[PDB]
């Protein structure tokens, strides 16, 4: 596992080309996330 | 350690989590190659994940981060799709889950777009899709995502070319 930049706690990866894509985030310590909801689903074939 | 509490579809908490799943679907530049072709999900079940040890581990680190970032944990709710969901809810995230090939280095990745996380439920790039049909666009097999509480603290802003 790597490290975030000095003075930081995570990285925000923000797409700058696709204006509809939302952000992606990276943490480098497992204890900085808690898996609060488990969602069971299917994708739906478009009609 | 871990207990899973089924939420009722009549509960506001279920409807709120579903709305976050559905409203953050987007199209992907691979046309659906990794995660499949869809505009919405059929939500089958939403369970609250309860684990005292993992939660106290999380809140203990949250307070450390908050104090290093002008008393601001910068806490988000974000999606994570992974083949290792069953290990994560019982033992938490750890270094084995570090995505060495990620664009921002070997760490644990989360998405605001639910459909971005859906690309990883069957593995990197969708792996070979569902285990039964080997179909990355399977409409039959049940999938699972995590909706996670994530402490960002001072986040380094990296513009990506995506
Ligand atoms: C060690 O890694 C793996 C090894 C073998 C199989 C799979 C994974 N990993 C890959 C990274 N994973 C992931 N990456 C991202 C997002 C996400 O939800 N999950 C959303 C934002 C963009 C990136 C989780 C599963
Ligand atoms: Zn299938």
């Amino acid at each position: 596992m790597a490290h975030s930049p000095p003075g930081h706690h995570s990285v925000t990866g923000r797409p700058s080309v696709n204006g509809l894509a939302l952000a992606e985030y990276v943490i480098y310590r497992g204890e900085q996330a808690y898996p609060e909801y488990l969602i069971t689903y299917q994708i739906m074939r478009p009609e | 350690g871990t207990i899973l509490i089924d939420l009722s579809p009549d509960d506001k908490e279920f409807q709120s989590v579903e709305e976050e799943m559905q409203s953050t679907v987007r199209e992907h530049r691979d046309g659906g190659h990794a995660g499949g072709i869809f505009n919405r999900y059929n939500i089958l079940k939403i369970q609250k994940v309860c684990n005292k040890k993992l939660w106290e581990r999380y809140t203990h680190r949250r307070k450390e981060v908050s104090e290093e970032n002008h008393n601001h944990a910068n806490e988000r709710m974000l999606f994570h799709g992974s083949p290792f969901v069953n290990a994560i809810i019982h033992k938490g995230f750890d270094e084995r889950h570090a995505y060495i090939g990620g664009m921002f280095g070997a760490g644990i990745y989360f998405a605001e777009n639910s459909s971005k996380s859906n690309q990883y439920v069957y593995g990197i790039g969708g792996g070979t899709g569902c285990p039964v049909h080997k179909d990355r666009s399977c409409y039959i097999c049940h999938r699972q995502l995590l909706f996670c509480r994530v402490t960002l603290g001072k986040s380094f802003l990296q513009f990506s070319a995506m």
